[PDB]
Order: structure tokens, then sequence, then C-alpha cells
């Protein structure tokens, strides 16, 4: 009921490619909550418009220095510069960069702050543009975004492997039921995952898959790092084994089957029978109970807690 | 600006002069010429305590500090 | 001429160190040939500097050079810095040692003492014929070199090291590989184990081992390797008894890997299928072997989840090999998967888990030795990456310990260097650029961070480090698995139910205990209980009361009082019992100090000293924890000199106070102005033990007490000194190594603060109450100030004159009386004892002239008065009037009122001491003008005669009440004592102090800061004590500053780290009550030392009295007015006393009215 507004009344949705993408402004300042960082996508975004970045990361009169020099020389010639955690040099930013913002056509400056940090000057933030980071609460939307941002049985180790990452990112934002704690799975986990996959694939030639291994390494070793309690890592290995279970029939979803791959087919076609296969499938209203198998009682809980202090905030914005 | 500023004030006000900056070769310096003033006031003073305690008596007289 | 011979000595000292600097100077530029040319300037100051000292020589044999040697070691930098690039490894020397390193260019044995620093694991090099031929671990193993090493005198430093270290892995790639072709040829390990190198029997058992298991598990048996696994363990623990030491080492740490080889051959034969086999055969750290490399330091690489490492084949010697639990095979796993990527494993979780020794044994296990580094708060930006370009350009593995006390500015700069030096190993670039410079990049290098998490004074990492980083939890280690190999190695009898019996036992006193902070019985008391229950197999035998004594000995000291009564009746309920030890010597030792210190062996306090001494047989670190005053200094200092008296060893200690001293001035600081490094304190303490020039350092204990609190941010820097890797890692990349006998004590009063990273860690030794008897303390302090003085006679009159009957009755009735500035009656005895022998010390000159009757009256009114004014001297009046009243009560002797004193031969009062005053019209601009009442002459009377018996005073009482008013009219009378005016503020510093007696005081050598005249005493008055602000963590700078200068009569001097005497300073100081707003509490560590005294407002009666005195002076001016004096002075008082009662201090802030008003 909450996303109905925007489904209906609201047609289309930006991201950062096309904030950055459609922005007269040169300047852009991104931030995100605690324990979540959003450098790895400007990466990508450069790498995909064919630029280089350069990550300069703040806190010391060095690495001040340093930025100063880099950033009159990308002024003068082009290209771009990054500045990570502008929050730890307060001084220098309420000073020196103040006085340059508000004094090339390829020119353009990152900068990453924490909304929980120290509060950044009014001038500087309203000179630049701003974008806020976070997990997707979307399960099908971050399937598709771990899907386009990547023989057969490497597409579809990926395949499982990117709904496995979405399936427990869903669950990780749950903190009374889905787990002990609030644990959050950034990319590098699934960048791990990704690398041992492939090397298990390449090493076993025998089509004779170990998905014991696969299984137990994911759960214990890359995904399992974080892990404190034991109860945690009892459900996250319960879930693999649910996901990675490398059967012929395979239901990760009750409304979605998954075939296996021919020992005759090419990778482009695989690709494009995983996205048909991806795309009929239709997100149920009840999803974040449905999905990740879990009692209704929690999340309509959860639910009803976040409807109620939105409308709250509504109700109390709407009588002026 | 900073409360070092209160402390100087306060060493100041306490006593009649602030020990910190008259050290080692600032206190030499202060030592000769206070004794080339005395002498030239017209005063016999020739050990340490007594002149000293001539600066502190001259600084207490001659000095007010309005916050 | 004790002062000439000190002066003697120090130029000796003086000498030598200028001789040793011209030594090196004369190593690197004087003697070596075609060595100027690379810097002229540098060269010419060298030959001036040459000059310079044959003409000191030449003066010798018939200062200004040592200021220009210093000035020149500055030009120097940048040799050093291409001396360093020459060889990586030097990053790990001082610039001193990398001075002494390269000047010596024809001895070749200065390369043995610092090769520790260096390698990490040779201590020495044997030497045949000016030829390398041998090389010995830290554990005395030699490895014999494959080929002997030539030596000219040509060579110098760097080359023959490049040579040596090659040939190190030369070597023992060759022992290898003889090990491993005797292994293939089938001859048992039991003559193997004998002949060669440690490390090459080892990897070539894990090839074998790995080899058979493969061959076996083609097929689906398993019960005849298990078979011969096993008769093979069982054979080497039969070797095990009957060889030598070295051997003993060696043998332990094959019945480790033999046992966890055992452990995986158990687990794959219990399997059913073939699936959950190969799934184990997968998990566990496997060692193959290249067959077709045509390299030999490659050949053998290591296969672990698939992913690849590559042996390093450095030395390691023998090290203490880790139990391997399952726990411990995840992290190694985990380890391989992140450095597969080249990124840096992360290990996190509670304290004492195995996380740092988890790292060393896996880089043990890769064969390369992790150098250890203790990040702390003085780490910045510069240090941190020169550690990284250090190890970059060596290869070795870097592993960062409490990665979390870094500044988070500093973490957040780090994070382009880690992804640059990730990247490099990533892309296999030659070359990475740090601090504006391109250096080498080796590919063998990785870093590891091991941070705690959930402490406070702790940073979180920023998500960019982070990411950057595989973290992997370690919450609960596998403790009982640990135990049982371990008791299985020692060669323990029973093994499996001793070990579940001891992890039971620790469990229950964990859960039913009273759950205070400092209790914590993780895996750190159980490897200190194995350790402990090692050495006494010799005087008890493996079994069951080895165990329960060791648990005793290591746990007991650290328990309350009800909680070790939990203790004995868990260890009865669950162990079969506990013959006692006899230690008849250790308790006769102790009897004997205690009786040449004049301490009583009470009970408790001989159960303590049995308790310390037991607990540092084999912990090096111990913490004395208890209240104020319990006796932790008396009991480490009898036990020192009881274990001198015992063993011949002689003991010198080291009191340095902690939070007295900045950290920078503790352990050290780097000059940014000059990129030069200057020892700390304890620094400076530990390169003096370790160099050891005098030669007198190798058969004498150390002993460093901390005596202040455990501050997290300057105890948690000692964290890789106290554990078990005993290396202090300064910022400038020096790694102090910690002998043996280097002992380290703590000594505070509270645990509230502390952390369990620095308790753990640490030995713990609790007082629940005081040791010592009160009549067995008084009859102590009666004894040192005998001793510090016919005189028999009077001695035993004046011990016949106490009666301790009623004193410890008065004492118990005295807690009922209302108190400022809260102590224990435990500790105000010092004053009373102090104040009573002075006083009759004082009047004996007039006591050899009177019968005994009047003699023992006149010593029971003193002892009387000391008494009052020793308890109950900080109280108000009514309350001192009880007092009085109680002691008279309690004691045919004299009567003493409130007023009763002696007069200069009989008993008099203050009625007739007042003296008439003839105050003139204009001496009331003076303000040190008195007008003598009775509470005045009192206080002024005892203030004298307490600054008189060499104490401390503190004068307490309302604003304005008069405490320096009667300090300079008791001080202004006599011509012994000179008055400094210090006032604190909220931010006042030792340095504030020191340079308020600059002026006051002069240095002089013997040091000692004697006061500048020559015959009268300095009295500090230090005014407002309260008034210095607390820091975020509990203390008081100037506060122990000044505790630290009335007990210990001394400071250590900071910018040159030499400790001063005090000779002739009193210390005399004035506080607020701190109930007034804007007052802060005070420690009773400082309380304890110095007598309190109440100075209240007087009564308004005599407000009106000294009022009409001047009043009188004042209208002396009119002669007309002179009836009208008392009016206005009874008005005066009036207004003052109702303009305080009505505008109080709750209406505004700065209402403190006061006599000074009037
Ligand atoms: N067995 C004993 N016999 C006689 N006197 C004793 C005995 N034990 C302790 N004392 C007395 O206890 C007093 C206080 O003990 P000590 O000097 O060791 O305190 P501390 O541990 O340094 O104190 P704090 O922690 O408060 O600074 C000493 O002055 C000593 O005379
Ligand atoms: N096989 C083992 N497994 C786990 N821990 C062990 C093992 N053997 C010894 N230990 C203990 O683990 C401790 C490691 O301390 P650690 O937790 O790494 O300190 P820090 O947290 O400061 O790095 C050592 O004191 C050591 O006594
Ligand atoms: N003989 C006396 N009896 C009682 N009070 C006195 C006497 N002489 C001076 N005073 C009062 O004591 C005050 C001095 O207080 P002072 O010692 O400066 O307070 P503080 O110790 O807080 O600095 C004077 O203002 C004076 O009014
Ligand atoms: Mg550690």
């Amino acid at each position: 009921a909450l996303n109905w507004f925007k489904n209906e009344f609201f047609v289309d949705e930006w991201n950062i490619a096309d904030v950055v993408a459609n922005s007269e402004n040169n300047y852009f300042t991104m931030a995100s909550e605690r324990d979540v960082d959003g450098t790895f996508k400007l990466i990508e975004l450069a790498k995909a418009s064919k630029e280089s970045l350069k990550i300069i990361p703040l806190g010391s009169i060095e690495n001040l220095n340093y930025a100063q020099e880099e950033i009159s020389k990308s002024k003068i010639e082009g290209g771009w510069i990054l500045l990570q955690n502008i929050q730890m040099s307060l001084s220098w930013v309420k000073t020196y960069l103040h006085k340059h913002v508000e004094e090339h056509e390829k020119f353009k400056m990152f900068m990453t702050c924490h909304l929980t940090g120290d509060k950044l000057p009014a001038p500087l933030l309203q000179r630049t543009d701003r974008v806020v980071y976070e997990d997707i609460p979307g399960i099908l939307d971050t399937v598709k975004d771990l899907w386009g941002s990547q023989g057969v049985w490497s597409v579809y180790c990926t395949f499982l492997l990117s709904w496995f990452h979405a399936l427990i990112t869903a669950r990780t934002r749950l903190v009374p039921h889905g787990f002990s704690k609030k644990y959050y799975f950034n990319d590098c986990d699934f960048q791990f995952a990704s690398v041992y996959l492939e090397n298990v694939l390449a090493t076993n030639s025998t089509n004779n898959i170990p998905w014991a291994q696969v299984r137990d390494h994911i759960a214990t070793i890359v995904y399992g790092g974080k892990i404190d309690e034991e109860k945690d890592l009892e459900v996250v290995a319960k879930l693999c084994a649910h996901v990675f279970c490398g059967s012929d029939n395979l239901q990760i979803v009750p409304g979605v089957r998954i075939p296996q791959p021919l020992l005759q087919q090419s990778e482009e076609e695989e690709r494009a029978r995983l996205t048909a296969i991806l795309s009929n499938t239709i997100e149920p209203a009840d999803s974040l109970s449905s999905w990740l198998q879990l009692p209704r009682e929690s999340i309509l809980d959860y639910e009803r807690l976040q409807a109620k202090e939105v409308a709250s905030s509504t109700e109390q914005l709407l009588q002026e | 600006l900073e409360t070092a500023f209160l402390e100087r004030m306060n060493t100041l006000l306490a006593n009649a002069d602030i020990p910190d900056l008259f050290q080692g070769e600032e206190y030499d310096k202060l030592l000769n010429n206070l004794r080339n003033k005395t002498r030239s006031l017209g005063l016999l003073l020739d050990t340490e305590q007594e002149l000293y305690d001539w600066f502190v008596g001259e600084i207490a007289k001659n000095l007010h500090v309005v916050f | 001429l004790e002062s000439k011979l000190t002066k003697l000595s120090e130029i000796q000292v003086n000498w030598v160190e200028v001789q040793f600097y011209w030594l090196d100077l004369y190593g690197i530029l004087g003697e070596n040939l075609d060595i100027q040319n690379f810097l002229p300037l540098e060269t010419s100051k060298f030959k001036s500097l040459t000059s310079e000292y044959k003409m000191i020589t030449t003066r010798a044999f018939q200062k200004l050079t040592i200021d220009s040697l210093k000035m020149i070691k500055s030009s120097l930098s940048t040799f050093l810095e291409r001396q360093r690039r020459q060889f990586p490894r030097f990053y790990f020397l001082g610039n001193d040692d990398l001075l002494k390193i390269i000047g010596s260019g024809k001895h070749h044995d200065q390369v043995s003492k610092f090769m520790k620093k260096m390698f990490g694991s040779i201590e020495s090099i044997i030497f045949f014929e000016d030829s390398i031929t041998g090389v010995r671990s830290v554990e005395g193993e030699v490895l014999n070199l494959n080929e002997k090493i030539e030596l000219k005198d040509s060579i110098q430093a760097q080359e023959w090291l490049n040579i040596l270290d090659t040939e190190i892995k030369l070597s023992v790639f060759t022992q290898f590989r003889d090990c491993l072709g005797q292994l293939k040829d089938g001859t048992d390990i039991e003559v193997v184990v004998s002949k060669y190198i440690f490390q090459a029997i080892l990897l070539s058992a894990q090839v074998m081992w790995t080899e058979l298991v493969e061959k076996c598990l083609q097929t689906n048996e398993f019960s005849k390797y298990w078979k011969e696994v096993d008769m093979k363990i069982k054979g080497l623990l039969d070797k095990l008894n009957k060889s030598s030491d070295n051997v003993k080492k060696k043998i332990e740490a094959l019945l480790v890997e033999y046992l966890h080889f055992n452990n995986v051959i158990g687990q794959l034969k219990n399997c059913s299928t073939k699936e959950e086999a190969r799934l184990l055969w997968a998990k566990v750290q496997k060692f193959y072997q290249k067959n077709d490399t045509l390299d030999d330091l490659n050949s053998v690489f290591i296969s672990q989840s698939g992913y690849l490492l590559q042996y390093k084949f450095e030395y390691i010697g023998i090290p203490e090999r880790l139990i391997y639990t399952p726990l411990l095979l995840v992290g190694f796993a985990t380890l391989t998967d992140s450095l597969h990527q080249k990124y840096g494993g992360c290990f996190f979780g509670p304290a004492g888990t195995g996380k740092t020794e988890t790292v060393k044994a896996f880089g043990q296990n890769l064969g390369r030795v992790v150098v250890v580094f203790n990040c702390d708060d003085s780490f910045d930006y510069q240090v941190l990456s020169r550690l990284l370009v250090g190890i970059t350009q060596i290869g070795a593995w870097g592993c960062f310990d409490e990665f979390n006390r870094l500044d988070e500015k500093v973490l957040s700069a780090v994070s382009a260097n880690i992804q640059q030096i990730q990247n490099g190993l990533q892309v296999g670039k030659s070359h990475i650029t740090l601090l504006e410079e391109e250096t080498p990049l080796s590919p063998h290098t990785a870093v590891f961070i091991t941070l705690n998490p959930g402490y406070n004074g702790r940073s979180e990492l920023p998500e960019n480090l982070k990411k950057s980083f595989r973290e992997f939890s370690m919450k609960s280690p596998q403790s009982g698995t640990i135990a049982e190999m371990i008791l299985q190695i020692m060669g323990f009898e029973d093994s499996k139910s001793l070990a579940s019996k001891i992890v039971h036992f620790l469990e229950l006193l964990s859960s039913k205990c009273s759950s205070m902070n400092h209790y914590h019985f993780g895996l750190r008391t159980l490897k200190g209980v194995l350790r402990n229950c090692s050495p006494l197999v010799s005087e008890f035998g493996e079994g069951e009361k080895t165990v329960v004594e060791s648990l005793k000995r290591v746990i007991l000291p650290s328990l309350g009082d009800t909680d070790e009564l939990v203790f004995k009746d868990e260890l009865s309920k669950i162990f079969d019992s506990a013959t006692p030890l006899n230690s008849k010597a250790i308790v006769q030792c102790l009897k004997d100090a205690g009786q040449r210190s004049g301490f009583s062996m009470s009970e408790e306090f001989l159960k303590k000293c049995m308790q310390f001494y037991y607990m540092q047989k084999t912990q090096q670190a111990l913490i004395l924890v208890g209240k104020a005053g319990c006796g932790k200094t008396a009991t480490w200092k009898t036990v020192i000199d009881a274990m001198a008296i015992f063993d011949g060893h002689a003991n010198v200690v080291y009191v340095i106070d902690t939070k007295v001293l900045t950290k920078e001035s503790l352990y050290g600081s780097m000059l940014k102005a000059t990129l030069e490094w200057r020892d700390g304190l304890f620094t400076s303490i530990l390169r003096r033990v370790n160099d050891d020039i005098t030669g007198t350092f190798k058969n004498s204990r150390i002993w460093v007490v901390f005596d202040s609190d455990l501050d997290p941010e300057y105890v948690e820097a000692m964290n890789s000194v106290l554990d078990d890797n005993k290396i202090l890692t300064l910022p400038n990349g020096e790694r102090l190594p910690i002998p043996p006998n280097f002992r380290i004590l703590f000594e505070t009063d509270n645990l509230d603060h502390t952390t369990p990273a620095t308790i753990t860690r640490c030995g713990l030794l609790w007082f629940s109450t005081d040791v010592c008897s009160i009549s067995s303390k008084i009859d102590h302090l009666l004894n040192k100030s005998y001793e510090a003085l016919e005189l028999d006679k009077l001695k035993d009159l004046i011990s016949d004159s106490f009666d301790m009957a009623s004193l410890t009755n008065i004492f118990t009735c005295s807690n009922d009386l209302v108190h400022i500035l809260g102590v224990r009656t435990f500790n105000k005895l010092e004053t009373a004892v102090q104040l009573a022998v002075h006083l009759i010390s004082s009047y004996r000159q007039w006591f050899q002239n009177l019968d005994d009757k009047s003699l023992k009256d006149v010593i029971t009114l003193l002892i009387k008065r000391s008494l009052l004014y020793a308890l109950a001297g900080d109280s108000t009046g009514e309350s001192q009037r009880a007092f009085i009243q109680t002691i008279n009560t309690y004691f045919d002797s004299q009567e003493l009122s409130d007023y009763s004193t002696i007069v200069i031969l009989s008993f008099s009062s203050f009625c007739s001491e007042i003296p008439s005053v003839s105050l003139e019209a204009h001496e009331v601009m003076r303000p040190d003008i008195v007008i003598p009442t009775i509470d005045t002459i009192k206080h002024e009377k005892i203030f004298y005669d307490l600054l008189n018996s060499k104490r401390g005073i503190i004068l307490c009482g309302p604003p304005g009440s008069g405490k320096t008013m009667i300090m300079n009219n008791a001080l202004r009378n006599s011509s012994l004592y000179d008055v400094v005016g210090i006032n604190f503020s909220k931010d006042t510093t030792t340095e504030h102090i020191l340079s308020a007696l600059h002026r006051h005081t002069n240095y002089v050598t013997t040091l000692t800061l004697l006061p500048k005249s020559d015959i009268k005493n300095l009295v500090l008055f230090c005014d407002e004590i309260n008034l210095p602000k607390l820091d975020k963590y509990g203390s008081q700078n100037v506060v122990l500053f000044l505790r630290q200068l009335m007990e210990k009569q001394g400071f250590w001097k900071t910018p040159e780290n030499k400790w001063v005497t005090i000779e002739r300073i009193h210390i005399v100081g004035a506080c607020n009550p701190p109930t007034d707003p804007g007052r802060i509490p005070m420690s009773e560590r400082f309380t304890r030392h110095a007598a309190i005294l109440y100075l209240g407002y007087p009564s308004g009666k005599s407000l009106s009295q000294i009022y009409e005195i001047y009043y009188k002076a004042i209208f002396k001016l009119v002669p007309e007015f002179r009836s009208y004096t008392e009016p206005f002075a009874r008005a005066s008082v009036h207004l003052y006393n109702e303009c305080k009662a009505r505008y109080s201090t709750g209406l505004q802030s700065h209402y403190l009215f006061s006599p000074r008003e009037l």
C-alpha cells in the first residue's frame, strides 16, 4: 500500500547514473548510513563512461595536499576526482573547499559523507547535488541489478549466487526475526563467492559438481565471516541449503522454478533463457514473508510499524 | 580564545607576575634589566630575592586589569 | 667525595658515549674509503669532527663536540634512508643501531645482536675463520648452512647479509629435501627427528601425510594408516622423556603435528559416504609438492579449499605450536581465501580468543615469520605509511594487532595506501609509490589486522577500509580440545577426563561467582594454568594434585572474599582432594625480610606474599589491586627483598607513575621538525637493559612498577609486550625484545575503567581487606620513627606510654563522628605517630630534670593532643569537643580539654597566651596583619607543629575562612621556611608547578632539587587542589604528581628521562570542601599521605571582636568617634550575616560571600 502511490502516479525513477548524466552541476555529494559505502557504484559508473577516477581519502595533511594538487590538475586538464570521508577533515572542507567551490567539460567531483556523521556546512551542501545510496527494497529489483552488473555452469552458478545474495540481503533488514543482530552483506562478499564458484567450476572438470563444498564454503567462510551468533550461522546455512541444493528440480521461490543447464547450449542463449525466466516472475504482495520462508506475524508487525511511522509523519506534514 | 588564556590571566592575577615567561635566558635577561634599573633608580639591592620582590611590588602597584 | 665520584662517573659515561658516537662516525665515513663522495658538505663536516675528536683525545691523554656530533647526526638521514633502501630488513632497526651495523665493516660481530631485531627468529651467528658456518635460532637450535660464506675486508654489511638471506632458504630447502628423501626411503621419524632442523621434519611429515592420505582416499580404507599413525604417536611419546631439552621441544612440536594428523584421520574414518570424506579432506590444509618446477625455492605449494599458496622457505626455528582446533582450521581457510585475491585477512571478536596466535601459526605453516605491530594513538599517517613501505620491500607478512586503536582520521587516510598495496599485488606491479617516493614491491607481502570491537576508547573502521579486508569472527574458542591435547602431550596418565573436568570447572567458576568486572576465565587463564602446571611435575608428578595446585596458584589471588569459599567448594566437589607444599625456605625468607623491614607477619599478609611469589614464579606481568593503603607496595617490596635473600640475584626496581607523564614522554615521540626519534622513559629503560653495556644486568632481575590507575590509552600500548609475543613495537619500526628477567607490576585502586584485554593478559592479585593489624601498624610506625633518629630509655618509656587496648576501642568508636575528605582511620595513624614522636623528640631536652609521674602525664597529654588532631583534626567545633571528651574518657592521666596546651613545662591554656596588639592606624593596608584569637593561635600552633614534623598538610574549609591567612601568620614569624604561591585552575599541568619552582630551586647532581637557600626549607603551597579537572578516564595529573612528590619524594624528569630526588621541599595544600559546586572529589591515595584540617567560619562574636579592633584602629584617625567603634562593628557583622543568609548560591552563581568582603 505504501509503494502503491509510487507505482501508480509516478512513472519514472532515477538512479545514480541518471543523476550524474542529467545534471549541469559538476559536483556531487553522496551519502549512506552507517557501515555501508557506495564507492564501488561510482567506480563502475566511471568504468562504464570511460573516465579515470582518483580515490583521495581525507584525514591527514599529506592527503589534503595531494588532494589539492590533484584537484588543481583535474581542473586544468580534465578527468574525475573523488573524495572519501570528507567529515574527517572538517576544517579543511569548511575553509578551502568552500572557497574553491563557491568561486572543463570533463571534470566532476564526488564526495561521500555519512548521514549519521557531523553536520556538513550549509552553503557547500546547497551548492552541490545530493544523492543517498541505500540497499534496494525490491527483491526482484536486487536480482535484476545483480544480473545486469555481471561454460553455462558458470552462468547458472552466478545466477544462483545473485538470487542467494538478494534473498539474504532482503532477510538481513529484519532485526527481531531475520537475525540476532543487524548485519550487512556488501558487494565484496558477492565477489568472493563468485570467484570461489569459478575456481571450483574450473578445477572440477568431471561435471560432478560438489554442491556440498560450495554450500559449506559459502555458509562458513565467505558469507559467514561477519556472523557472530550461532543462530545466524545456522539460519544462513539453512538458506544456503535451500538455494544451493544443486538438484535437477529447484524451487527457490514458491512461484519460480529454474531448469538446470544442458550439455549442449552456449552461454548467450543460457543467459537469455535465465533473463526470460527472471522477467516472467511477478513479485507477490506478501513476498517479504512467502519468499524468505518466515512466519507471517513478525513480517506484518514490521510492516505495520513502518507504515504507522510513515503515515504519522505524513499526517504531521500535511496539516500545513 | 582558549582556556590557556584564562589560565595565564589567572596566574597573573593570583600572584603578581607570571613565572612562565621568565625562564632560563629570559629570566637572566630580566634579572640583568632589573639590576640595571635598580642601580639607576638609586637603591642598594644585589640579592635575587629582594630584587624580584621589588619587581613583584612594582607590578602589583602599577598594573590594573579590568575584565 | 661522593659528589666528586659522581661527577667523575658522569664524565666517564659522557666520554664513553662520545667515543661510541665517534666510533660510529669513523666506521661509516672516517675509515672506509670512497664513501665521502656521496655528500661533500657532510664529508667536510666529518673531517672537522675528526679534527675536533683528535684534539679532544690529545687533551685527554695529556660538550661542544657532543653538540656538534648531534648536529651532524641529522645530516646522515638521507644516507640512512638509502642504506635501508639497500637492505629492506633495516627498517626494523633504530638509527643508532643502523650506525652500529654500518660502521662495523670488519668486526662482523655486531650483526648477531641486531639479527634478533631484524629476522625475528635468529639471535646469533656462528663464526669460524672469519666465515659464516652456523646460524642459531632463539630456542638454541643450530642450523648448519649448506655452503660456508666467505667474508672480505672490503665487503660491507648488506651484500653478505643478502647472501646469508638467500643461503638460509637454500639450506632449509636442502635439509627438507634430504629429510623427504629419507622419509620416502621408509625409515622411522624417530631417527630423523634428531638429525635435521625442525622445519624440515615438520614439512616433510606434512607432505608424506597428505600424500598417504590421498593414496588411501583413492580407495576406501583407513584402519591401517590410523593404526600406523597411532603407533607412531605412542613411540614418539615414549621417546619424549629420554632426550635433551632441544630435542624435547622438537619432539613436542612433532607430537602436536602428528596428533593433528590423527585427529584428521579419525574424522575421515568415521565417515560413511565418500562425498563427506572428500569435504573433510578438502577443508583441511594440505601440503602438496611441485614435481616439474626446475626452481628450488618454489617447489612446495600449499592447497586448501581449491586455492594455492607458495611456501616462502624462510627459517622459523622452533615455535610454540598451536593445537589444531576446528576454529583454527576455519580461520586458516578464510585467510587462504583472503590471500588468494591478495586481500587482507581480518580477525575480530572478544579479547583472549586466539587471533594473533592464529595469524602467527598460519605464518609459520606458510614458513615465514610474521612481524607484529601494536597500533597506538601516537601512530599517525606518516609512521603507519613508513611501516607499510618497510614491509612491502621486505615481503614479510605484517600483522597490525589491535587495529581499532588508531585514530579514525588515520584509519581513513591509510585506506588509499592499503588499496594501492592490494592492487599492486593483484596486478603484479614492480613498483608502488608511498611517501612521494617510488619503492620496489615484493610479490610475497600481505597484511592482516586483528581488531577488538565493543570496547570503549576504540574507533570503528570506515567502510572504504573494511571493504578491503575479510573479517572473521572468533567468538567461541575450543578450550576443551586445547586442554586435552596439551595434557596428553605433557604426559599425564589421564588426559580426556582431566581436560573435561578442568574446562567444566572453569565454566562453573565463571557462572557461579560474584559477577564483577575483573573476572574472566577464558582461554588465557587456561593457558596460564597449564604453563603453571608444567613445572610442578618435578615436585608433584602428573595427575590430579598437580592440576588442582596449579588451579589454586593461578585463580585464588584474583578472587574476592566469599568467591574464595565458592572456589574451594567447587574444587572440593569436582576433584578428589587438594600433600601441600612445605614452602619452608621461602616463608623463612619472607619472615626474615619482614623482621628486617619491621613489618608484622600476619596470616593475611603472609598468605598474600605466598600467593604473589607463586604467581610470579612463572607469570611475567602482575596487577596488584585493592583499596587505598592496603599494603601493596609493602607486599611487593618485602617479597623483592626476600627474593634477593633467597636467590642471591640482585634486585633493582623502577617506580613509574603512568598518569603523571604523557605518552610522548613515556613511550617516546617522533620529532617532526627533523624526522628523528626521541626515546621516552619506559623505552629508555628497555633499551638500557637490552643493550647491557655495563655487563651487570645479566644476572640481576629488573622490576618496573606502574603505581597509578590503569588507563586503557596508556596501558593497551603494552598489548604486544605483556602477551606471548613479548616484543615492544615502537612507531619508528624499532622492535625491542623483552628479556625473561624483565617483570612488570601494576599498582592501582580501581578496575572499573580498565579493559579485559589488559586484565586477562596479566596475573591478578586482589586485596579484599587490609593485611596488617592496627596495633601492629602502630608498632611498625614506632619502629620506623625510632630508626629515623638516654635514647634507649626514652624509646622504652615512650613505647610503654601507649595503651593499645583503649586505642582500638577509640578507633572503632571514632567512626560515628562526621568527617570531610573521606578517609579510613587506617590511613590516619601516620600523622598521629609522627606528631607524637616529633613532639617527644623536641621536648626531650627538657625531659632530664623531672620526676617520672610528671613525665608520664606530659607525654600522655601530648599523645592525647596528637590523637585528637589526627583522628578528629578535620572536623567541626562541636565534633572536636565531642572527640576530646571521648579521649579524656578513654584514658589518672593528665586531663586535656579543648584548650589544653603545654607551656614553655606545665599545663596552661590560650587564656594567658593572647598578646595585646597596638594596631596603628596605617597598618590596616598590610594584608599580613593578624588579630590573634583562641582559634587563630591554636590553628597556627598546630600548623607550625605539623609542618615541623616533615609531613604534608592539607587545610580545608569554606572560602575566606583563613587558611592561607593562618599559614602566612605561622610561617612569617619563622626564619626557616619560604612560601611559594601557586594557584590552580581548571587546566593546570605539572609543567606549571615545575616552572613556578625553577626560580626557587637549583639542580645539583649527586639528580637533586635543592632549595636555593642552604639553611631555609621551602614550603610548596599549592592552593585550590580540587580545581584541576579530571581527564576522560577518572584521573588527575596534578594530584597524582603531588602524591608522587610526597610519598616517593621525587619525580621523573620528562625531557631527560632521569630520576630526581627532593630534599628540603615540604608540600602544603588548601582545598574547599567537595560538596561545594564546581569542586570535584579527590582520591584517597593522596589524602592518605597528608593530614587534613578544618578551618571553619569563626563565630559571629569572634567576628565582632576582631572587627572592633579593626574599627578602633580605623577610628584612631578621627578622635571624637572613639565611643562608636562597637556599633559599627556590630552593624557590619550583622549586615554580612544577613547578606549571606538572604542571597544564597541558588539565586546567582557568584553570590559567595566571605570575611574578605568585611
Ligand atoms: N604487615 C605489615 N606490618 C606493618 N605495617 C604494614 C604491614 N602491611 C602494611 N603496612 C603499612 O601499610 C601502609 C600502607 O601500605 P603501602 O605503603 O604498601 O600502601 P600502597 O599500596 O602503596 O597504597 P595506595 O594504593 O593507597 O597508594 C604502609 O605505610 C605500611 O607501614
Ligand atoms: N591453539 C590455540 N588456539 C587458540 N589460542 C591459543 C592456542 N594456543 C595458545 N593460545 C592462546 O591464545 C592467546 C592469543 O591471544 P590473542 O587473543 O591473539 O590476543 P589479541 O586479541 O590481543 O591479539 C595467547 O595468549 C595464547 O596463550
Ligand atoms: N584573627 C583573625 N580571626 C579570624 N578571621 C580573620 C583574622 N584575621 C583575618 N581574618 C579574615 O580572614 C580572611 C582571610 O581569608 P583567606 O585566608 O584569604 O581565605 P582563603 O584561605 O580562602 O584564601 C580575611 O579577609 C580576614 O577578614
Ligand atoms: Mg594480540
